Order: structure tokens, then sequence, then C-alpha cells
RNA sequence: AAGCUCGUAUCAGUUUUAUGAGGUAAAGCGAAUGAUUAGAGGUUCCGGGGUCGAAAUGACCUUGACCUAUUCUCAAACUUUAAAUAUGUAAGAAGUCCUUGUUACUUAAUUGAACGUGGACAUUUGAAUGAAGAGCUUUUAGUGGGCCAUUUUUGGUAAGC
RNA sequence: GAGAACAGAAAUCUCCAGUAGAACAAAAGGGUAAAAGCCCCCUUGAUUUUGAUUUUCAGUGUGAAUACAAACCAUGAAAGU
RNA sequence: GGUUGCGGCCAUAUCUACCAGAAAGCACCGUUUCCCGUCCGAUCAACUGUAGUUAAGCUGGUAAGAGCCUGACCGAGUAGUGUAGUGGGUGACCAUACGCGAAACUCAGGUGCUGCAAUCU
């Protein structure tokens, strides 16, 4: 039965990883902050590489996350870049989706050379109704199973709205 | 000019060590890699 | 340089196993504990006779790998090199130290080797054959005899194979639905667990 | 659920439950210590406690003392019970519990007789003040703030039952920083603001800014208001006067019942399954073979 | 070195009870210890403040004082060929009623009732304790049982 | 050694009864931790090999890992369980119950806490056994290399170590 | 474990599992899960007066510790600490 | 009897998979002017109880389920142990006398009990 059940995005998140900071990793930031106008969060470096040029809690990457139609707005967004066509991974066996594209621009966004290019991370959280359930404080519980999102689930209900195609295997 | 924000590591180690999962061993050999 | 046998005989000290407050000790001198065809079905190899340790003692690892290879040795070449499943019931986890040739000052010792700590009545060599072949068995455990000390007798299990059931007890649970194969042993059928995937195994059960 | 995310015998055998009420994630029982633990010299004084929970929608206003044998409740005040004193609408709104912590505060120091002495504060400026000792006098009966797991802002509607519970009589400590009106950056308070929420004077204004620029949601929302043809500026004046409705009568009329335990208990039990027995069970299993044999 | 150090041999004393780790069930800071009561002495390892000392676990005392959080223990330790007046300073996590005195209160309830019971019946006592007794006589029925006659088991190896 | 205060009295290298503590012995390892033999059954977009191959997030053999049910064997510095011997307190007149005084502590509170006035309850004063006794004080000698036996037990091949 | 551009065995993002298999300067062992761990906010009780107490013990000292008393403070809505 | 608030002990309450759940109550759920908190009104806060839903939470039941609990002359008076002998044995060790007495195993039973207050066909 579905009366209350139906489906809903509860989160995307975008992601930057870049391999310093400084200038570069704040252009990234405003690139972010413009596309969601949330202000976004960065995060550290948890350990130190050196092949990768990074030392820990270098401030490494930036991301933000946003929920509500404005989402539904940057999601579609970005599905056009990737026309319409994601793979059968892609797809967390949680429900969830996500995929990544280079180049910024190609979803609105003009140029600004003073800015630059970077590519994204685009993470999609699926959850429904009762999804409070285990995210409040007083009575922590966890969602049913039959409740559960699914990758079968979610992949049919990315094939419907949104029209778009699975592919692979 | 505005306030940075930064992500709140739940993790407890203070170590600046690589995990266990990060090993030269694992490492496909003949990865995909680019050409041409 | 092997200190002779005698030093070692008796269980005079607390275990004193590797660890890592030891870490120190050579290898064991035996190694491998099960030969013949140890592949062998529960059903193949009915007959079992043991080599009983009549005196708590200890056994070095260097005199169970002896009377390994005596025993084993005889019954391959007598009754053939897959008629038995020879399995050493005991394993050599105590070391033992020496002290170097300061005086007796400063005396505690070095790991100069390895033993098992043995009970009366516990077994050391078990094998599994077919009835037919069991004075092998009894002589090549017989032969090994001579490699241990103290008085260890051989004897005839009262039971099939290496399992826990006696003989009359094996046939009715195998010749009823309630025992199943597995690679060198078998895994057996419970009233309790699951009736879902209890019948999914030993589905050759549940018919009478 | 996922066969490789799996509980081993030994799981479930060395797996320590907590308590009980720490499963339902209901009591933070760090904070019950520290709260229910009375001073040993203190011996068998029991510390009461001030017990304010919200449902959806509904106000629980207990005071309550404890018991190896189990917690015992001295007085008890819902805003259910808040249309006796007139109001109808919004019971899980900040004056809603003000009146409920009111509705308690006099309940329990009626039946205590500490009901003449110690009225409060019957005027209500919004000030902060802590009811004072006597003169020669019994001393104000103290009863302790026990938020739940409620989280502690400035503002919070917690703190409503708090105002109303001392401006009511009785003696519970408390700041005035938790209070809506606080001035975060310097320390200071605003009675008038205070005061305004009280009564509903944030939803009073928000009626009045929503008849003007949107009704459709003062349509959605604000439904019974209309329904009852009771404006904005209206509102301080239903609960200006539930004040003293309650302070008049608090002493907790029951509801008339219409039908008894017996009944009750009669029909709950056609809903409710009863277990079995073992040769019933045993008959499901040889029958589940019977059946699952071929 | 040699070490002595305040906790020391204590690993399994202290340690927390299978499956019983955790924070302390609130009845424990329920129960109220009037001065003179006779109380038993276990630490509790959770809580390291008030912690009797490793010598008097298994102790039974009495309480001299009452305070905030803690109950004064005066012991009874021997030390050499005399014994020593101690006191201890111990939260109440790490004390409990004896039960020793229980059955005695109950007896001494049991023992005024009795007398008065007796008494207000024109006496004939006799309420002081009595160790078990030597059987008395009886008969013992061979109907329906009769006996059973048994043999000592030949050896046997069923190894 | 000197005594001293006493004398049905308190008293005990003992038992019974009631109620507490302990983690050794043993036990356990298809219970955790650590070790350890052997198979069997699974899983790789993914450790490495081969064959088919333009390749594949290709198919198939294959070897290692993991996984799941199993199997032989272990621990002074492992453990769920857990002895025996030893161990704390209780078995009353300094007791039990009624009544209601004192305060600067404490309670919302003449509430409670601590010590109390007054009153009631008797003998078989509260299990066994033993007791010539019990409690108390001063002062001072020698001594402050020990050794042996059964059992427990450390080092050591052992030793009349 | 399953997931996402560059991104690999390891970079950053998301979910699900997760009795603690982590972390609490250091040795080990205790202890700890709405915390004793991790992040942040405020602070200076790491203060003042002098007793009692436990360990070692001669029941001296010293170190270390425990519970109060009297002050003056910190923090928190508060109980408290 | 059902439910909720506060609970006592803290698995007979936890875990895994299903299914059933009237009434009320809880719950999900609706909004963002206000106090308040966030990269993000998800959590936290405030308003509405309206617009919507028993889907989940929650309650209960099913199960030769996992675990946990209990019981037994089930194993076993076994292992271990206090006491004794100018007992046996070269010895390792082991019988006996007087007492104490496990663990694992196996069988059977069980699957939270209840306090204070307010509720509810
Ligand atoms: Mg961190
Ligand atoms: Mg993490
Ligand atoms: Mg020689
Ligand atoms: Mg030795
Ligand atoms: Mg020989
Ligand atoms: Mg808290
Ligand atoms: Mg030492
Ligand atoms: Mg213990
Ligand atoms: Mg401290
Ligand atoms: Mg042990
Ligand atoms: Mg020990
Ligand atoms: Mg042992
Ligand atoms: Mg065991
Ligand atoms: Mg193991
Ligand atoms: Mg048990
Ligand atoms: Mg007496
Ligand atoms: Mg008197
Ligand atoms: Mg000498
Ligand atoms: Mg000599
Ligand atoms: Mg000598
Ligand atoms: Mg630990
Ligand atoms: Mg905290
Ligand atoms: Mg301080
Ligand atoms: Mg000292
Ligand atoms: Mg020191
Ligand atoms: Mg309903
Ligand atoms: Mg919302
Ligand atoms: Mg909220
Ligand atoms: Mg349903
Ligand atoms: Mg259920
Ligand atoms: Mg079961
Ligand atoms: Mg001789
Ligand atoms: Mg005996
Ligand atoms: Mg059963
Ligand atoms: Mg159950």
């Amino acid at each position: 039965q579905n009366p209350m059940r139906d489906l809903k995005i509860e989160k995307l998140v975008l992601n930057i990883s870049v391999g310093e900071s400084g200038d570069r990793l704040t252009r990234a930031s405003k690139v972010l902050e413009q596309l969601s106008g949330q202000t976004p969060v960065q995060s550290k470096a948890r350990y130190t590489v050196r092949t990768f040029g990074i030392r820990r809690n270098e401030k490494i990457a930036v991301h933000v996350t946003v929920r509500g139609p404005k989402a539904e707005e940057i999601l579609e967004r970005g599905l056009k870049v990737k026309e319409y066509q994601l793979r059968d991974r892609n797809f967390s066996a949680t429900g969830n989706f996500g995929f990544g594209i280079d180049e910024h621009i190609d979803l609105g966004i003009k140029y600004d050379p003073s800015i630059g290019i970077f590519g994204m991370d685009f993470y999609v959280v699926m959850n429904r109704p009762g999804a409070r359930v285990t995210r409040r404080k007083r009575c922590k519980g966890t969602v049913g199973n039959s409740h559960k999102t699914t990758k079968e689930d979610t992949v049919s209900w990315f094939k419907q709205k949104y029209d778009a195609d699975v592919l692979d295997k | 000019p505005p306030k940075e924000i930064v992500k709140s590591n739940t993790s407890s180690k203070k170590a600046d060590v690589p995990p266990p999962s990060a090993d030269p061993s694992k490492a496909r050999k003949n990865r995909p890699r680019p050409s041409g | 340089a092997r200190r002779p046998a005698r030093c070692y005989r008796y269980q005079k000290n607390k275990p004193y196993p590797k660890s890592r407050y030891n870490r120190a000790v050579p290898d064991s001198k035996i190694r491998i504990y099960d030969l013949g065809k140890k592949k062998a079905t529960v059903d193949e190899f009915p007959l079992c006779v043991h080599l009983v340790s009549n005196e708590l003692e200890q056994l070095s690892s260097e005199a169970l790998e002896a009377a390994r290879i005596c025993a084993n040795k005889y019954m391959t070449t007598v009754s053939g090199r897959d008629a038995f499943h020879l399995r050493v019931r005991v394993h050599p986890f105590h070391v033992l130290r020496i002290n170097k040739m300061q005086g007796m000052r400063g005396a505690w010792g070095k790991p100069h080797g390895l033993a098992a700590r043995v009970d009366i009545g516990q077994i050391i060599f078990s094998v599994r054959t077919k009835d037919s072949n069991k004075d092998v068995v009894v002589e090549g455990l017989r032969r090994a005899r001579y490699k241990f000390p103290g008085q260890q007798k051989i004897i005839l299990s009262k039971k099939w194979g290496f399992t826990n059931l006696d003989r009359p007890e094996y046939l009715k649970k195998r010749e009823a639905g309630e025992v199943k194969d597995d690679g060198a042993f078998v895994k057996f059928l419970s009233k309790k667990g699951s009736l879902e995937n209890n019948i999914r195994e030993f589905p050759e059960y549940f018919a009478a | 659920a996922f066969q490789k995310d799996a509980k081993s015998s030994a799981y479930s055998s060395r797996f320590q439950t907590p308590f009980r009420r720490r499963r339902e994630g209901k009591t933070d029982y760090y904070q019950r210590k520290r709260l229910v633990t009375q001073h040993k010299a203190k011996y068998n004084t029991p510390k009461y406690r001030l017990v304010v929970r919200f449902t959806n929608k509904d106000i629980i206003c207990q005071i309550i003392s404890s018991t190896i044998t189990g917690d015992v409740v001295l007085a008890a005040a819902y805003s259910h019970e808040l249309p006796r004193y007139g109001i109808t609408h919004g019971l899980t709104n900040w004056a809603a519990a003000y009146a409920t912590g009111l509705l308690i505060a006099r309940r329990t120091l009626q039946k205590l007789g500490l009901d003449e002495t110690y009225k409060g504060v019957e005027e209500v400026e919004g000030e902060y003040e802590l009811t004072e000792a006597v003169e020669d006098g019994p001393r104000p009966f103290k009863v302790f703030l026990d938020i739940g797991l409620q989280r502690t802002t400035t503002g919070a509607r917690v703190f409503g039952a708090l105002k109303g519970a001392s401006d009511g009589g009785l003696y519970v400590p408390h700041s005035e920083n938790r209070f809506p009106g606080w001035d975060f950056e310097t320390e200071e308070i605003d009675p008038e603001l205070l005061r305004s929420y009280i009564f509903g004077g944030h939803v009073s204004q928000y009626m009045e800014e929503l008849a003007d620029d949107d009704e459709e949601r003062f349509s959605e929302l604000f439904k019974g208001y209309l329904a009852d043809d009771i404006d904005a500026d209206s509102l301080e004046d239903i609960y200006t006067s539930a004040h003293e409705a309650i302070r008049a009568d608090p002493a907790f009329k029951p509801t008339e019942k219409k039908f008894t335990k017996e009944q009750y208990a009669a029909e709950s039990k056609k809903y409710r399954q009863t277990k079995l027995s073992k040769e019933e069970r045993a008959a499901r299993v040889a029958a589940k073979i019977a059946a699952l044999a071929g | 070195g040699k070490s002595h150090g305040y906790r020391s041999r204590t690993r399994y004393m202290f340690q927390r009870d299978f499956r019983k780790h955790g924070a302390v069930h609130l009845s424990t800071y329920l129960k109220v210890y009037k001065v003179g009561d006779i109380v038993d002495i276990k630490a509790n390892g959770s809580i390291q403040k008030g912690m009797p000392h490793k010598f008097y676990q298994g102790k039974t005392g009495v309480v001299y004082n009452v305070t905030k959080s803690s109950v004064g223990v005066i012991i009874n330790k021997m030390v050499g060929n005399r014994y020593l007046e101690k006191r201890l300073n111990l939260r109440v996590e790490h004390i409990k009623h004896s039960k020793c005195r229980q059955e005695f209160l109950e007896r001494v309830k049991a023992n005024a009732a009795k007398r008065a019971e007796a008494k207000a019946q024109g006496v004939a006592v006799q309420l002081k304790r009595q160790p078990a007794q030597p059987r008395e006589s009886r008969i013992v029925s061979t109907e329906g049982n009769v006996p059973q006659t048994l043999a000592p088991v030949p050896y046997e190896t069923f190894i």
C-alpha cells in the first residue's frame, strides 16, 4: 500500500574536492554559494598524504547541502548536463544516488575568468515521510523495513519522473 | 570576508597517519589508465 | 645440543605459552598433524583406534614429530598411503626454558623448545580406517609407542570414525535422515532451529 | 534486512541492553540522577520535580516525587483542561503553557495550604521575580525544573510553564536568559516582550499582519479564530481573564468517564491477540512438516 | 622494583560485573541511611570518588556519619594482635543495607508476638533457637515400593 | 615482674543459624580476547596467475584472501560460568514498643534529624560448646643469622640448591 | 558494506550497519555511550581558613587520596557540579 | 483492557522476518511573522491543529528463529577440594576413609513484570 509513503528528496549535497587550500579553494566555495545561494561548508584534510600535496586539517574541499524545491531545480539543472542518463551503479542499495560533472558552467552559471572552472559531486539523498523517526531526539527509532528506501524503489522512481534512462546492466 | 564554516569530524583519532585501508598492496596492477 | 629428554619430562611449571610476554620462541618441530586420506568421508573409515597416554607428563614437539613419521610411514607402506587418517590429538603449546652457559644469579631461562602437556587417559594419536585394516593401524601406533616417554597404551574406539557417536548410534542416525556429509566431517539434523532452512538442509529427512 | 550485516550468536549473547526508558529514548538518566537525588542528610525529605512535557499539541505539567517502587504524582495539570478557563485555541503555545503552569502552581499550592498565603504575582507585568519567603511563616513550596530532553534555547516554551509556575506562587529556581526578550549582546531582559508572550502577543500580531497581507494562510491556520469570531486584539483578554478564572477554581474537574472500567477493558480485548499453547504450536510444527514434507 | 599503589591487585575486584557496566540504577541513590545502620561495603568501579580501599571490600560495618553524598562508616580492622577502630567515608553507590540483621528484627518482632500470644494464652513458650535435631523414629512402607537391589558395575572403556 | 578494678562478668585460633565479600582450583573455546589442525560451502567491477581474446564494469579454469556453518588442540600475566579451604557482620537491657520534649540543623510544614522526660513488655535475655573467671595499668630482659617436615608454590637440568 | 567529476589502495560527499571492537598525555589494568569519548560556549575551585579521615604505618613521618565544616568564586534554565 | 506523562527493576523486555492493530492517546504531518538554531527550518526554535496519514514510529501476535530467563536424581555425586594412614607405585602418580561439591553437556518450561497520575468504545 502507498498512501503516505510516496518518496521525496531529502537533500542534495554538492561537493568540490581540490588538492589544496588558498585561492583555488575559496573560488570553488564562491562557486557553491551563488549556485546554492547558501553560504557553504568547507572540510579539512583528515590526515596528511603528500602524494596529494595535502596535510592534516588543510581545508581541502568545500561542499554544501540543499533541501526543498531549490534542490530539485539544481538537481534537474544538473540532470541536464548528464543528458537524463545515469548508470545502474550511481544508485546505492540504500536508495540514494549521485553523479559528477566537470565544468560547473554547464548548468546556468556564466564564466568569470577570475573564478575558473571546477567540477562537482552531485549526490542526492532519498527518504520518505516518517524520516524524522530516525532523526529527532526523543524516542529515536528506526524506519520499519517495508518503509525503507531501496535501490529498486529509487530507480523506478528515477525512471518515471525526469523520464530519464538508467542504462548499463 | 564572510565567516568560513568547517565540518565537525566525530572521529576520535588524533594521529596523523593513514588508515589501514590505505596500503600500497591493494593497488590493482594494470588498472585502466589513459593513453593516446 | 638438544638437552636429553629427562629434563623436561614432568609438568613442573605452570604453562609457559608463546605470547607477547614471550615472543622469542623457536618453531615447533611437529608441524603437520593430519595425514593419510584426510578428505575421507565419515562413512569411509568406521573403525577408530587410539594411542592414549597413561601418564601425566610432557611430550616434546621433536618427539611428536618422530612418532608421527613412524606411525604414518609404517601405516602407509603397509596398508597404503590412503588407507587411513592419522590425526595428532595433541599440540605443543608449552615453551621450555633453558639457562644458558654470571652464576646462578639472574637465572631466568630462554625458550629452548616446545612440548605439549599430556594427561592420564589423554588421547595422543587417533587413526581411522576400515575394520579390515585394524592390525596395521594398531602396529603402526605400537611402533610409535617407542618414540615417547612414559606409559602409553593403544585403544580400540567404541565410536564410529572420528565421530562422537557409538557405531550402532551412527547407523540409526545415518540410516534415518539425520546425517549429512561435510568435507572430512558431518553435520547433524537438530530438532531445534528454524524449520524453514532446517528442511532446506537434510531434505532427505521428513519422510519416515 | 541486509544478509552481511548480521548479529552473531555472540552479539546477542554478549549484548548489554541499556535500561528500558533508555531504549525508548524517553529518559535521560544522567539528568534523572542529578534531579532526583536528595542530600543524604535530608533523609526521607522528597525532592519534588516540575515535569513539563510537550506532546503534539497537549501540554503535560506534573509535580512528581520519587520512590524506589515508582515515581509519584502530587499534582497534574494539562493544557486540555484550559477550555474550562476560556481557552479553546492554541493549546500548544507559549501562552498556553504559562497558563498550564499557573494552573499547576495554584492547583498544588491549593491542596497544600499555601493557598491563601503566597498568591504569587497576580499583576503580571512580566518582570523577573521568584516568589519570596514570607517573614515568620512557612517557606514557599519548592519544586525544580525537569526539562525532559528539551533543548535549552532562549525563548523556548518549556520556560513558559516555568514563568507561569513562578508567577503562580511556587518557588522554582531559575534565571532570566532563557526567556523571550532576553538580550544576547547585553545582559538584560525586556519585560514588555516577555509580557506579550504570556498572553499571546506574538500570535495575535501574527494574525494582525495576516489579515491585510495574506488571508489565504489566515484562512487555513487561524480557521477556528474566524469560526469562533475571535480576532487579534482580543487574545490578550482571553488569557488575561483566564488567569483570573484559574486562580478562582484550580480544583481539577475530571471527566464524566462515560463507560466504566470493566467496559473499556471488555471492548479493548477484542482487538488484542492472545498468544498460544505449546501443544498448538506443537501441532503447527507437526503440520508444517506434514505440508512442507511433500 | 616492587609495587603497591592504592588500587593494586584490584583488577578483578573492582571489575564491573558482566553485562552490568554503565551508569548506576537510581534505587541506589534513593535508599536512606540513618546513623547506626548496618552497611555492606562493595566498591563500584564506575564511581571513582568516595571509593573504599580494597581492604574493605566484602566488609560489613555501621555508619557513624551522614553527609551529602556519603555515609561515614567505622570498621574494626585487625592489625597486629589487636583491632583498631577505622573510619571510612563512602559514597552510597559503594554501600548497601546489610540483610544480616534482617532475620534478627523479623525474629524480634516474631518473638514479642509469640510472647504475648502464648502469655495471653497462659504461657509455656520456649522461644530460643535450636540446631537441627536428629531424626525421629519412622516407619517406611514397602507397599508399591519393593526394595530394588543394586550391584557395582563392571569396568568399561567407551572412548 | 608488680600489681589494680571487679566478679556473673565480660570471654573464645570452635560449631550452628542468618546474611555479605572473593575470581584460585576446576571448567570453557561450534562465548569474547589471544593462539591453533583439517577439511566443506559460499563471495570480487576488485591480490595475483593462465586460456579465449581489439577490449570489457567479459566468459571460463586458478591460486590467495575474506564470509558462513563446521572440526582437532591451548593460556601465570584470557574468559561467560564457577567450587572446596579460608574471610566480613549479625544472634537483644547499650533490647523492642507506646507517648511527646529540646534546637541556632533540616522540611512546604512542629516536617525530619540527633538526644531526650514519661509508659508498657521478663525471664528460657534471644543458637551450640567451653570458661576459672574478666577487664585494666605500668615497667623491663632476651631477641631482632634460624632450620625442618607434609601440602600450596617461584627460579633452576637438577642439588642435602 | 553500498554509493558520487578529475580521484588511484589512501583526498572530499551520502546513506545503511556498528556494546564500543575507539578515544581519554604516558605504562598496565580498571572505568566510561544523550559520556569520562568528539565539537563549541563561559570560566579559573589548579583559590582562602584550619581540623577529621583512608593507604603505607610505629597506626610516626612523607607522598597520594576521601568526606565534611567556613568563606569567596566558576558554570549552567535548574537540580547540581 | 488500550494509551500517554514520570517511572522501579533493567533482555522472560534485546535481535531478525512477517502479519494484525477499533477507540482515544501518541506519532508522522502543515507554516516561517515572532524568540531561537543551522552550509541546509533535516535537527534545534516558534505559529497552526488547520490542510493530509496509520506509511513508519508504537502496541501486540507468529517462529521445530538467534539470544536471554528458569528448572531437572540431564551430565555428575564426575572434575576440583578440606581432613587421615609407617595406604599402593621406582617414579609419574593412584586407589581408600570422613566431608564438601563445580563448570560444560542434555532435557523440559518461559518470552517482560509492575508504580503514581490523566485518559479512552
Ligand atoms: Mg575530531
Ligand atoms: Mg565515522
Ligand atoms: Mg650427556
Ligand atoms: Mg620450576
Ligand atoms: Mg614407551
Ligand atoms: Mg542533559
Ligand atoms: Mg610487581
Ligand atoms: Mg565479582
Ligand atoms: Mg580526583
Ligand atoms: Mg581467571
Ligand atoms: Mg589472580
Ligand atoms: Mg588451570
Ligand atoms: Mg566453562
Ligand atoms: Mg576462542
Ligand atoms: Mg548463568
Ligand atoms: Mg541481651
Ligand atoms: Mg526509658
Ligand atoms: Mg644460617
Ligand atoms: Mg641440610
Ligand atoms: Mg639448606
Ligand atoms: Mg575496558
Ligand atoms: Mg554532557
Ligand atoms: Mg574547584
Ligand atoms: Mg598521611
Ligand atoms: Mg608514591
Ligand atoms: Mg486514531
Ligand atoms: Mg518541516
Ligand atoms: Mg521543534
Ligand atoms: Mg501495517
Ligand atoms: Mg514488534
Ligand atoms: Mg529459542
Ligand atoms: Mg620406596
Ligand atoms: Mg569423596
Ligand atoms: Mg527451549
Ligand atoms: Mg520475546
